[PDB]
């Protein structure tokens, strides 16, 4: 018996400012995925890690309408209970609340402002992005700060414009973010988004799923435990099978039980081999329903590998979409030039260059169960090499900043507040890192 | 004392299309044949297409095809393709897990 | 007491973000699946319009279309094969222990949350 405790503990000394800055550099924002960062351009890493969240909090003594949002959240358990975030689900239903967030980055961004804003923006938007929420986000950046510099761009392809910093480079992006799973393909580093294909489970969905199974597991428990419990335990106790089927059948069972068989423990207060519920509900040894611990204590690992591997068969989740899998098939083969029987040659080094990102891709073993998925249905022969980032939720920040770098390219993705202006918000400049146009 | 090479193609049939090209009698057919490291795929006479149509060989069905006899012998219906129905009398049998193309003297 | 520490850093965030003459457009606020309908109208709309050019969207053909292959079937309640599925209750289960001790004494209205996971209900 080895008992963990989920409770979740942060009291961090507050964020801050810095003030010495050039008003003519450019500053990026990465919401991405993920929706946690930013950071100034010119640095190497970001500078600072938001939660994404707003918290409301009356003060005492002083009885006015408080914001406290954003990484005061992480001060106080309170606070952070109190915080929501602003996306409602796909897209953000808040505005003003978005506003009162990026002036909030702004002041701990440490510029000091001229008119609107006096600096180019790095802006991550979310793929084929609706028409209305285009509108939104161009009258949020545009009429509301006059800005010199507003780029529109896609996480996962400035995530391969990190780790393609040439820009006419071939390849087969993924991304398994918080909220949503993609599939892009890339042709000489112009990515095709009429190919790309998504599905709607994301971490979220995966938290959720893994809330679902346990309140089903235990419908009689003494304790509700809080939705960063789930988080924590499904960050650390979650990875991915080699493969389901065989997994499924010895599930780490018989031998393989009771050495790595987890009990998870609450935060505070005829044989059992016999019977299959009873190992799958309290674990091989046997159950005391006296112990107040034990009542508290909960066996995981039953099934800790449903929870990463709904990806695949989205159908386990309730969605009827094909997965990663078949999704990456069917552009591999099926699509893009390539007969069924032998790869086209872009299809070749597309095979070539695939790259995992998103950062909830970090579940352990997602890389040799895409290998060898993709050894399952290519021609034999053909050499697949699949990149992983060290930290795949970092690598659009660095993404933008590369490309921040990349004078023309960047000089082609600014979109001003004069042309906004003038054909309106319909309109987009056609980047090989931006959306395509919505009809035809 | 006769020496002798023994060439075995193996997997699951993931397409299988005849071309005709009449001047009812086949051109030829092509077979694709999948494993668990990899696919290929075939091209075969018209003579082993009738003797593939004699197993009753559809798409997903495993086969043992070998090079110089021209022997064709199924083996059943994929793992993959337990789950269409709930009952069904087809045998289900995994995919190999060698590679399609294997060779012993 | 408490309120020393949340008070100051309150006061560090709370005060030039923004151009002339602009502040809150007391806008409609709407949910997700509000903007949805709006925009599946407005591309119906479009189209509408065209066929009196060819057919694209963004949101709605970057949805992944359902497998051909035959999806793999799981117990409902222990998450391995459902070898059986009960008549009167549509619950997959693995065996007869799970059967006669979790699919029989269920409370009723527990199947429609059973099947809310596979989106059954």
């Amino acid at each position: 018996v080895v008992i963990d405790d989920p409770p979740l503990r942060q009291t961090p000394e507050p964020f801050d400012e810095q003030s010495a800055y050039n008003p003519q550099s450019p500053i990026a924002i990465d919401f991405g995925s993920s929706k946690l960062r930013a950071g100034f351009v010119n640095h190497a890493t970001p500078t600072h890690i938001f939660p994404n969240a707003l918290t409301k909090f009356r003060d005492r003594k002083l009885n006015k309408n408080f914001t406290f949002v954003g990484n005061d959240t992480l001060l106080d358990q309170a606070v952070r209970s109190q915080s929501r975030s602003p996306f409602d689900g796909p897209f953000v239903t808040n505005w003003n609340l978005t506003e009162e967030i990026l002036d909030y980055t702004f002041h701990h961004l440490g510029v000091v402002p001229d008119n609107g804003i006096p600096n180019p923006i790095l802006l991550t938007e979310r793929l084929a992005t609706v028409q209305s929420q285009r509108t939104n986000w161009y009258q949020i950046l545009f009429e509301t700060y006059n800005v010199p510099g507003v780029t529109f761009g896609i996480d996962s392809l400035f995530s391969f414009y990190n780790y393609n910093p040439s820009g006419n480079k071939t390849g087969l992006v993924i991304s398994c973010g918080h909220e949503d799973t993609n599939v892009i393909p890339v042709v000489d580093g112009a990515g095709i988004l009429t190919d790309a294909k998504r599905i709607n489970w994301g971490g979220h969905q995966a938290v959720d799923y893994l809330n679902d199974l346990m309140a089903l597991k235990y419908p009689y428990f003494p304790t509700k435990m809080s939705y960063l419990q789930y988080e924590t335990m499904y960050k650390d106790y979650c990875y991915v099978s080699r493969n389901y089927d065989e997994d499924i059948e010895k599930i780490l069972t018989l031998e393989n039980l009771d050495t790595n068989d987890v009990v998870v423990e609450a935060p505070f207060t005829y044989d059992w081999r016999n019977s299959i519920l009873h190992l799958f509900l309290r674990g091989p040894r046997p159950h005391d329903s006296e112990n107040i611990h034990e009542q508290h204590q909960m066996h995981l690992n039953v099934e800790r590998i449903r929870v990463p591997e709904v990806i695949f068969q989205p159908t386990m989740g309730g969605q009827d979409q094909a997965g990663i899998c078949e999704l990456s098939e069917t552009i591999l083969l099926k699509k893009f030039g390539s007969q069924p029987g032998k790869l086209s040659q872009t299809s070749i080094d597309m095979v070539n260059n695939v790259l995992i990102t998103g950062g909830n891709a970090k579940v352990p073993g997602l890389k040799e169960r895409i290998v060898k998925e993709f050894t399952g249905f290519l021609p034999t022969g053909t050499n697949i090499t699949v990149n992983m980032s060290s930290d795949p939720s970092l690598d659009a920040w660095k993404g933008m900043a590369a490309l921040a770098r990349n004078e023309e390219q960047y000089r082609k993705t600014v979109i001003s507040k004069k042309e906004y202006e003038e054909y309106g918000p319909e309109y987009i400049k056609e980047h090989k890192l931006g959306n395509t146009k919505y009809f035809e | 004392r006769i020496k002798e090479t023994k060439e075995v193609y193996e997997g699951e049939v993931t397409e299988l299309t005849p071309e005709d090209a009449e001047n009812k009698t086949i051109s030829h057919v092509i077979v694709g044949l999948k494993s668990a490291k990899g696919t290929k795929t075939l091209r075969l006479d018209p003579t082993i297409y009738e003797s593939i149509q004699r197993e009753k060989v559809s798409i997903g069905d495993v086969i043992y095809i070998e090079a110089n006899t021209g022997a064709v012998k199924r083996v059943g219906r994929s793992d993959a393709y337990a789950t269409e129905f709930d009952l069904e009398t087809e045998e289900y049998v995994p995919l190999p897990k060698g590679e399609v193309h294997k060779k012993k003297e | 007491e408490r309120l020393l520490f949340l008070r100051s850093v309150g006061e560090r965030n709370e005060i030039r973000f923004k151009s002339a003459h602009y502040k809150k457009p007391t806008r409609r606020h709407k949910s997700a699946r509000q903007l949805i309908s709006d925009e599946n109208k407005r591309i119906n709309a479009l189209l509408t319009k065209a066929n009196k050019l060819v057919p694209k969207a963004t949101y709605f053909s970057v949805e992944a279309p359902p497998s051909i292959r035959p999806a793999k079937k799981y117990c409902d309640v222990t998450g391995l094969k459902g070898f059986y599925k009960s008549p009167t209750n549509n619950i997959r289960y693995h065996n007869a222990e799970i059967y006669q001790l979790i699919v029989k004494p269920m409370a009723p209205g527990v199947d429609q949350e059973y099947l809310k996971l596979r989106g059954a209900n």
